[PDB]
């Protein structure tokens, strides 16, 4: 058995840990706020109706 | 009381207008969810006793002093009143889930309930915890989408009593 | 029946059948073919449904047929299986009528105090009824099984 066969090649990924996601989390919170506004607008439209006219 | 359809009718009637595209969209949404609501209501009515048993077991395990002497649910009469209250909460939450509207909880449940509980010495936070226990059990039994639907009315009851 | 409920509601208000009530009656008359199919399947298979449900009930709760059990002996096991057969017949009636009025009138009103005075374990009855529900669902299609299970679950919840 004399062919050179390579068994354990190192991977592409680096050894470091996961970079933090604070800026991504902030932008996601911005999207959440935008999405909450579009439902809050409808419910607010509901809030401004007259009192006893059912 | 109102359902989603009656809520739309009330809006458009007080405005004096015929149904527009947005109204038809709202009505389509309620019709689309109708099958899920009917399925969940049937499941709950099939399982109401078990839901009460599990929810009261969890409430009285978390707060064992309720059903011991000195606790508001210590006597056969006050334990019975307790589980009957939980049963009514479950039934009216099921009603409000079918209607797609929380109005029936305002008309038939919440108004004057905080005062009655304070006047009788019923612990209100413990009652809210029992309602939450029913929420957990019911969500387990109905499935994910129906759980997200029933949670709205359970939380409505919880916030009304809180 | 569904027609009976619509008519009783119309008569309570001294009026004729409303469009919603007419629609309810029309929906029931449309579902009649499916109802007759489910009832026929449950009726021709009553023996096997009751036999299987009784077998699995007595296996789940052997103390019922053990000495000192509520159904101990041939006569009492016979009455137990006869009760299960009664409830299957009531489920067929409910499937046909489209409501639970036959079930309530014939078998449910008064069953709780009856089994209380007889000291019949209601959980054992519910085990037999659930067993009958699974036996029936085995012989039915998915939609037919759901339709039958509505009235099976009504019976269980009235017992519990
Ligand atoms: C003074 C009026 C009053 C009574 C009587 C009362 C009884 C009572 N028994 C309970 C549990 C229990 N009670 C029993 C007793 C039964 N098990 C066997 O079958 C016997 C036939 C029988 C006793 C002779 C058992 C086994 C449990 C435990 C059930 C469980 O773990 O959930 C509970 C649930 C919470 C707890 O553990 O305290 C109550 C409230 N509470 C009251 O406020
Ligand atoms: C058509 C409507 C109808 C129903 C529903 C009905 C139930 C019924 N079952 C009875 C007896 C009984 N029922 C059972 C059944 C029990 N055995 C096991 O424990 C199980 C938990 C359970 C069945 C799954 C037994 C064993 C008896 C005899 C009890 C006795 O005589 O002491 C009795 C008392 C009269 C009699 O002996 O026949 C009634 C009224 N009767 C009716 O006319």
């Amino acid at each position: 058995m004399q062919p050179i066969i390579l068994r354990t090649l190192s991977a592409r990924r680096p050894v470091q840990g996961r970079p933090n996601l604070e800026t991504y989390t902030s932008e996601v919170e911005r999207w959440k706020a935008i999405a909450q506004t579009q439902y809050a607008l409808e419910l607010a439209k509901e809030m401004s109706r007259p009192a006893l006219r059912t | 009381m109102q359902d989603a359809i009656t809520s739309v009718i009330n809006t458009y009637d007080v405005q004096g207008k015929y149904f527009d595209t947005s109204a038809f969209d709202k009505l389509k949404a309620y019709y689309a969810t109708g099958e899920l609501r009917v399925r969940a209501a049937g499941t709950i009515s099939a399982n109401a006793a078990t839901i009460i048993k599990e929810a009261s077991a969890k409430l009285f395990s978390n707060q064992p002093d309720l059903v011991r002497p000195g606790g508001n649910a210590y006597t056969t009469r006050r334990y019975a009143a307790c589980v009957r209250d939980m049963d009514y909460f479950l039934r009216y939450a099921t009603y409000a889930m079918l209607a797609g509207d929380t109005s029936i909880l305002d008309e038939r449940v919440l108004n004057g309930l905080k005062e009655t509980y304070n006047s009788l010495g019923v612990p209100i936070s413990s009652t809210v915890q029992g309602i939450q226990a029913m929420k957990e059990v019911t969500g387990s039994l109905v499935g994910s989408g129906a759980a997200k639907e029933m949670g709205v009315y359970f939380d409505y009851l919880s916030s009304g009593l809180s | 029946s569904a027609i009976t409920k619509a008519i009783l509601n119309a008569d309570a208000e001294a009026r004729y059948l409303s469009p919603g009530e007419i629609d309810v009656v029309r929906g029931y008359l449309a579902s009649g073919e499916r109802r007759v199919r489910v009832a026929r399947v449950l009726s021709d298979n009553a023996l096997r449904i009751v036999r299987g449900a009784g077998d699995t009930m007595f296996q789940k709760r052997p103390d019922l047929v053990a000495p000192g059990g509520n159904a101990y002996g041939e006569v009492r096991t016979a009455k137990c299986l006869r009760d299960l057969d009664y409830f299957l017949r009531l489920v067929t009636y409910g499937v046909l009528a489209g409501d639970t009025s036959p079930i309530d009138e014939i078998g449910l009103i008064g069953i709780k105090e009856t089994y209380s005075l007889l000291e019949v374990p209601v959980p054992g009855v519910i085990d037999g009824i659930k067993a009958a529900k699974q036996q029936a669902a085995a012989l039915l299609s998915s939609e037919d099984a759901a339709e039958a299970s509505f009235y099976f679950d009504y019976v269980i919840s009235a017992m519990s």
